[PDB]
């Protein structure tokens, strides 16, 4: 699904 | 870079951010670490956002031309998906090369150590994706996610943002590369519960930041159950 | 691109597009260009699409970056933007080699022509906004436009969306960069009146297209009054 | 203003 988007 | 002074490459990396140049971003960034120093906090993020920018494109092109791929299955998509997952691998090579020399030894601190092994476990699971020595890749992935949270689970609070942020991509490795959805399910809710028995303690501010990462873990839940 | 197929490289542009890597799409399409055939129709809009997308980019950088400079009125944002801005001018460079050798000479329908020289006055306009030989260059797009629009009224009805476009990015050369706002103002009513009265003479598709930069010309109408 | 956006 989602990881940490990084900003 | 290497005529480029240190503060120079960080200020750049900074205004190539806001002007969204992010191959330009990384490549200051690299600069900035081939001087040998170690990163701050915010010039350890200034990396990894640059990075993750990068290769996040590379890999949105590789899944539209793999798809494109699969469904038509001449030679121009696939030799042109090759040339993307070259690219990709490249750049994941590029940033395990500079956590291998030297950022990871020289981290002595939880943060920054933790820090740049999460990044590892990243830029591996990168590869494993587009991978067919699959099995090696995948483990050195998730050797690096492992050292990463036994020393976040001895040395940061479970609200910690770095800790829950490892927590989180640890989980989507579980669940997209290792085939252990069950593993990353359990791993998200032992996360995201220890983090909100935590809340308590922090400021406004805190909170804010450590509740954002729990809402990615809730939402990963959400479609996973 | 020398080695590779044109029709390959035409295969990859539309590839590279569908991925949202208009780099590779532009270095694909000048491939195709230096293969020294004539476009057709959709290999020009091809051509369009990639460095459009490659220079929007760049632009939209350099005015971030020119923004941070005039505020800040060390070296560093004055050098990057300097780089910035020499990236830019390289394609521009680019771009209007491929015109001048040898797109618009073989171009001799009003189609094809008319499409090049308005790419031509284009490409100088985007050399015009980051100026100071400032004259000559302004001077460069508007006779290449001016060429366009001559081809345009003799050959080509009011709704032509080609013949659109050009007077639309005509007219905001007009204001944007040669100083003339009545100008601009007046190409965009005339434009948008005659097209409105060739309407009726049109296909359901043909009218979508022809409508859709007609609203573009009102929405600048609608800035500039 | 606003040009062609080119797609
Ligand atoms: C991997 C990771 C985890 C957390 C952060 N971080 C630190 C402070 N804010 C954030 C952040 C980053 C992205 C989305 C949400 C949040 Br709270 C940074 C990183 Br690389
Ligand atoms: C400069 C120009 C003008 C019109 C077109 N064109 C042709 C067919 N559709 C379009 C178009 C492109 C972009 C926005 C709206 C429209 Br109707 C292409 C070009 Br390069």
């Amino acid at each position: 699904a989602g990881s940490i988007p990084g900003r | 870079m290497g005529s480029m002074e240190r503060a120079s490459l960080i200020q750049k990396a900074k205004l190539a951010e806001q002007a969204e140049r992010y191959e330009d971003m990384a490549a200051f960034m690299k600069g900035a670490v081939e001087k040998g120093e170690e990163l701050s906090c915010e010039e350890r993020n200034l990396l990894s956002v640059a990075y993750k920018n990068v290769v996040g494109g590379q890999r949105a092109a590789w899944r539209v031309l793999s798809s494109i791929e699969q469904k038509s299955n001449g030679p121009e998509v696939r030799e042109y998906r090759e040339k993307v997952e070259t690219e990709l691998q490249g750049v994941c090579d590029t940033v395990l090369g500079l956590l291998d020399s030297h950022l990871i030894k020289e981290a002595g601190d939880a943060e920054s150590r933790v820090f740049y092994l999460k990044m590892k476990g990243d830029y591996y699971r990168y590869l494993a994706e587009v991978a067919t020595d699959k099995k090696r890749i995948i483990d050195s992935a998730r050797s690096a996610y492992q050292e990463a949270m036994d020393i976040s689970k001895k040395e940061m609070p479970p609200t910690n943002p770095i800790r829950l942020g490892l927590a989180l991509n640890f989980s989507v490795f579980h669940y997209e590369i290792a085939n252990s959805p069950e593993e990353a399910i359990s791993l998200a809710k032992t996360t995201f519960d220890e983090a909100m028995a935590d809340l308590h303690t922090l400021s406004e501010d805190s909170y804010k930041d450590s509740t954002l990462i729990m809402q990615l873990l809730r939402d990963n839940l959400t479609l996973w159950t």
